[PDB]
């Protein structure tokens, strides 16, 4: 039992901390906010960029 | 002894009496789940709580089922997966309190399959309201007619408790475990007829409702949850939006504005 | 109780993993 | 009624579209600003039959008004495809007549001639 | 099988293992003591037999391990030993089977 | 005795007859997954209910293998591997309950060897609908001959149960413990013969089907799950795309605007 | 139930199982020690019969598996056998029941 | 003999005379949670300690209930349920230190029911302000016949501890173990009146509070936490903002500005 | 204690993948965006787009 | 007695020969791991599950090891880690079912040190496509050679398994667990000489490829996994992209627009 | 028999002597914990470690403590816990090894009371540094006088350890059980007065310090921490911002630039 | 034990839910 | 072992929500879309902002 | 006993943190 604790404490050093890549997230909010531009240029006719 | 009884789709049905293998071994309720939001501030000491609220809890009834064979048993463990799981709340009690009962849905049962006939099991059911009620509302015979118990005496022989007045002053006896608020989602009709401009006040939680508008005998003044109504339409823009809410035990009402006034309190009451 | 301990190690070595999962891309 | 008509861009074909994802389903209004619905779209055997119809230029049925299908986003990811579909209110389609005539100078003009301008000789209904 | 008709648990025959318990006068000087003390002192599975030396017959036949070797010293008694053998693998039982007679000498 | 009956490929098989050392020992079945979509307000008691849900359930089956020896047993455990999990879901059943079927995939069950030549498993299916279905459906006859029905399935024992009408105006009775409704993928087929122009009526439900063009008695109309079909030919256009459904219990239906009317339903009912 | 009023445990009865254990003196070469042992070895069911070998009547049958085998062999008295037996289902008996006469 | 005091609603309520069959076994605190606000620089060993601060902690009370029969048993467990859990945070003290009380909220915990009639309980209060505090205020006279002072409360047994003061230069004694300070959620009170324009300095703490206005001995001035006032009036536009705390045992105090002061002291011990 | 096993090893089946939304991330994103360009409007007076 | 027997860098080696210490005990197999994405839909009841697949999966064996000494000890361990723990995958079976093999790539083991010589581990294998194999081609003459059992009857006997076809009709007896399909990374290569337009039709999948370009005998039609080549080139710009697949049992194969075709299937057998 | 002694606010209290009824068990300190950033470069075996660096350990104390009564358990329970939980770091040594002392904050603990008077805890702290230190610093006479076992060796009996000099070259002895480093943070102090422009070389290190101005034997240039002052005023403009670290054991110390210099090295020692 | 199965369940079943509120709304 | 589930549960109690700041992921975000516009005019010579 | 409530310990102190780091600042 005592290897039990053993294993329990070696994976309890674990780092609980998950580095996320900021880059997809940016260019995931980037192509969201375009949708949304699109999306009120289109409810302006064309007066905007395009 | 034990029993549960359920109601449901109009019908009260016993556990006990339904299933004839089926006998409840024990009943018990969960605390009240106490929920409460804290915030914390640097460099001070503790936290600061925010406003407290009642998370739906679970009544448990330990039961077993003895079945005469192999077939009957599967029988019956369809029928009561077929009966207990309906798609509708509906209200629970047992004969060891049976004033009291709690609007639940079914959780999910396990059979614990000791022999060939019989199985062992615990029907949780979350009560979602996060409280208990009386089996009726405080105008309804059946509320003040089977048992209810408050701090010694029994509740259903006192005679003082009445919920329709014909005078301008009165007093109100809530029951509950705490105070009745249209505002959290409760129960809770007002029905007024009089003469004049009617002006609720209740003096013990200090709150009031006016409408601004001359009243007649034959016009029904209806306040049910957030929600005024003259015969049956909806004149909010005519008063004052007020809500009233009935305190524990004792609320003193003062009716002014009119004459000849008949008023009656529909409320279930709130058991913790 | 070894079961035990082999199902809490797999369990926390499963957990390590974590998702946050944008749309389809990892993180 | 509550679900979603599919009524095709040749208008050969209306149907329901059945098994959409009614938890990402949105209707979105602000007033002189916008009116659409998004939501997606996966293709199950209820649905394979007219899966292939839904896409751009097709016409939604959604109590009772009719969007079109501005933007669609199919995508595979294993067994699973997925219609990302955001219509607009047809009533911004007006944008697909134009007048190019001029009332040239400066002129004080009322609503209805400016609207009665706007739609003369319309080939869309409006 | 609780699905069946009846109401008796059902069991079904596993693994099989053995052993021998062997006391008796002890003799440091014999032969077969030495051998004894000898295997288990290093592992050496020890191939053993129960014989009936009357009979001109043999009984079992196996190989095990020394798992115990005890002895004991009374002052009012012959000192005893006390021995415990765990087999390896199956008892060939000669009782039913044919040859092992082989004997001591 | 017990045993387990799977259909794949529209083959049945019997997992003791496949395999003869294979013996299924017990059958259970996990009880429904009832849950409510709770929503919560900050402040205020227990939760508000949306619509009750019924999520995926385990169908389990504990059973063992006895083989003749070694090779025999790593040649069954690979056979029963081999046979167990296909690429698509099958069905199963059991003999204490011959009338009642899953639609079901197979989940990763180890072998737990305890000798030589024996080993002990319990095979789990996830059934996904999260409810159960009878093998037969309504267009089959309740008679004895057919040898679908057993009992506990709801079958009401006061009157005949018939699902083809010839009249204007009749009731159907839908023996599940849910509402038949082809939105929530359910199956449900109708097929209509009359003359003229057609329109179902389901007064319990309230719901209403229109098809808006003539009709002869040599065209069929059938509605299936949510397809309007006339000789196998889509009419959506041609229709107010109402669906009807069937709720539990009786439900009576009328037909306007035709004659001489034929109409028959064929669905599965839905217990759990 | 702690629910009923006496303060008293109950329980209920479930599944059954049986044992038979036999000893006396071992002689190897008696044909009941033969077929004791090929059973033991050979990991198949053994029908055993509890018979009053008096009254000529039958008492009890079954299937069993032979869980122990053991003998003792004392310096100063007779070699001696003991053997246990477990059973995989229903214990007839007899008693109550019919037949089952059949005697060596 | 052990018992539990439960201050609610302006009333004091013992557990076991409120509850006969409930009586309290035992009585337990979780030590003070210490918490030191690590900063941590890669590369460096060890940490940065911020401010220590004090985390809420836990105070437990052992308790068995005993009733006559199961009806008793369920009510008394029902009443107990909703006289524990209320709407706000209440104050508990214990018979082993009567001196000290907490502000705490309750717990959800279950009864253990252990035979048809008795029953053991844990009751936990979560304290959230993160310290205790005595019963009485700096105002209650040190005396015998107010039984509210207890051993073990930090009093200095060498010289007299007064918090009313007459002259311009003194000497306060604050017993607790915590600083006092407004701006941390502390209970302090000021009440002086004197005249002229005053000017309090607190020496020790080097803090100083100033008024510029004149003051006549007929108005009151009161530093109610962060709040001065004259008459009830806010005044804060015509001070400095400053606010004076009470370091740990003796603070010296220096009013300068005004004649025949009368400052008074109200706050309660902070005790952990 | 084998239902123990078996049940935990049923929860280890679940999916340590988390979804969150995009949607929401790139509203959230957009108004903090326009929070900052509304405060450094402010601190060039008005010669922005407002 | 039972062995392990691995295939690695073209030279199979028996784990009980190559260390002698080393001895298998008992060898063993996880059970398909099914995984199934699950969409779930508000409002309704369960799951829509998507296409099944298959994780990789553990063939284990447990074993032991009895060194002579120490320093035996510790060189047989490391030994056998160098050896076991290769950067390539390879492949292994054992002698209970000789005529099946798992590619494979070694797990972790750690050494359970019992004693100073005796050591027992559990050597542990990840299975990484999924599927076993047999262990060689279906041209190949050792397939069907060692063993093969399948519904009771053993492969290695039948004569009527061919695997080249000279006529233009013919059936291919597929004998794995599932369906051969190159777009699944499965291993399939059919080798075609005949004179004019090929087209395969593959009746039994309903599956076809064609090649628009006239063929001589002297020229090979080699379509390996989704690559036709003539003559070891890539022509798949002359071709319909077509895919052919082989399912299980029996697959009737049609062959059109040329004469004089010799075709031969290669291909491993795939097994769950 | 065993102590633990606590120098807290300038005072030295022995526990054992404070609380008459508690006594210390046993002590003990856990092991250094070493912290390490690891970095993955794929396609290449193992990781690259970063700086290692020291957390914060626990030194632990089991003790108990055995009252007259519940009243004096209550009161040495409230002492204990006012006592223990300062809002400040103190210093904690034991009678095992008195000449190292740990600079500690308190961890939470918890008392198990066992009986009505006997009441078992495990007290442990949080040593924030990362590591322990000598009773005093390199110049402190208390430092020498106490204990200190070096390699089996006691170094408060040797005679060659001086730390002021008034040679150009001289040897300075750390004794720590690591480098002992100003920047980081820790503590080292270098006060120097001579004639001239100083040098100071720390050849063992390599290290080198120089104030680019004239110096006179009534200026004191002192080198505290990261900063050097002359006369109590910050010069570090005038300087090169050189640092001076003394590593392990003996450092070689050359002084050039000056003459009739002396130099004073005020620091205490680093154990791991 | 049995208890300390059922805690394990649900401290993993409350587990998979996680957080990562935005300012309020979820993910 | 009353007090291990007491322990545990108590440990069962917290709030599994993480509260995640908005602010730095949205100056992160437009960080990131800062070095794409970079990018992007870089690659286009200097027909645009700079 | 012991065993888990060190288990119990050790997960006071580290599930609670979670992770989600930007590039270095926490969130």
């Amino acid at each position: 039992l005592a290897r039990v604790e053993n294993l329990l404490e070696r994976l309890l050093q674990k780092n609980p901390v998950i580095k996320m890549d900021d880059k997809v997230v940016a260019e995931v909010v980037s192509r969201n906010q375009a949708n949304s531009f699109d999306q009120y240029n289109y409810t302006m006719g064309g007066a905007a960029y395009s | 002894m034990s029993d549960l009884f359920l109601e449901l789709n109009g019908k009260v049905h016993s556990l006990s009496e339904t299933f004839p293998g089926l006998s409840v071994q024990e009943v018990s309720r969960q605390s009240p789940q106490l929920s409460m939001e804290t915030a914390e501030i640097a460099g001070t000491d503790g936290v600061i709580p925010g406003m407290t609220q009642f998370k739906p809890f679970i009544f448990s009834a330990k039961c077993n089922l003895q079945a005469l064979d192999i077939p009957d048993y599967h029988l019956a463990v369809r029928e009561i997966y077929e009966f207990l799981f309906q798609r509708d709340s509906y209200y629970i009690w047992s004969d060891q309190m049976p004033g009291i009962r709690y609007e639940v849905h079914p959780k999910p049962v396990d059979f614990s399959r000791e022999s060939d006939r019989v199985g062992l099991l615990t029907i949780e059911f979350d009560v979602f309201k996060g409280y208990a009620e009386s089996r009726g509302t405080s105008l309804d015979p059946m509320t003040f007619e089977v048992d209810l118990w408050q701090m010694g005496m029994n509740l259903s022989n006192r005679d003082d408790l009445f919920y329709v007045f014909r005078e301008n002053t009165f007093r109100v006896y809530n029951a509950g475990s705490d105070r009745v608020n249209p505002l959290m989602r409760h129960e809770l009709d007002i029905a007024m007829t009089a003469n004049g401009t009617p002006t609720i006040h209740n003096l013990t939680t200090g709150e009031s409702f006016e409408y601004r508008k001359e009243l007649q005998k034959t016009d029904v003044l209806l306040l049910n949850n957030i929600y005024p109504l003259v015969n049956n339409r909806r004149v909010g823009k005519d008063t004052n939006h007020g809500i009233i809410t009935l305190e524990k035990g004792w609320n003193d009402f003062e009716i002014k504005g009119v004459t000849d006034v008949t008023i009656a309190f529909n409320f279930p009451f709130i058991y913790r | 109780a070894i079961l035990v301990s082999e199902n809490g190690s797999n369990f926390k070595i499963t957990v390590t993993n974590a998702g946050e999962l944008k749309a389809t891309k990892v993180e | 009624m509550d679900y979603v008509i599919i009524q095709s861009m040749d208008k050969e074909v209306e149907e329901i579209l059945t098994d959409i994802d009614y938890g990402s389903f949105s209707y979105d209004y602000e007033k002189n600003t916008s009116r659409a619905i998004s939501f997606t779209v996966n293709k199950t055997k209820q649905n394979a039959a007219i899966f292939d119809l839904v896409g751009n230029e097709a016409i939604l049925t959604y109590q009772g008004q009719q969007f079109v299908i501005k933007k669609c986003t199919p995508k595979s990811i294993g067994g699973t495809i997925s219609k990302q579909i955001t219509a607009q209110h047809i009533c911004y389609t007006v944008q697909d007549h134009v007048q190019y005539n001029v009332k040239s100078g400066r002129k004080k003009y009322s609503i209805q001639t400016v609207l009665e301008f706007a739609l003369q000789d319309n080939v869309l209904g409006f | 099988s609780k699905d069946t008709v009846g109401g008796w648990k059902s069991k079904i025959g596993g693994m099989k293992e053995w052993s021998i318990e062997n006391d008796g006068l002890y003799v440091a000087d014999a032969e077969s003591h030495k051998e004894l003390a000898k295997y288990f002192e290093s592992d050496s599975p020890v191939c053993v037999k129960i014989i009936n030396q009357a009979s001109k017959k043999g009984l079992f036949g196996g190989l095990a391990i020394v798992a115990d070797y005890s002895f004991e010293a009374p002052f009012d008694e012959a000192m005893t030993y006390s021995v415990k053998l765990d087999g390896m693998g199956a008892l060939v039982d000669l009782t039913i089977t044919e040859g092992g007679d082989q004997m001591p000498g």
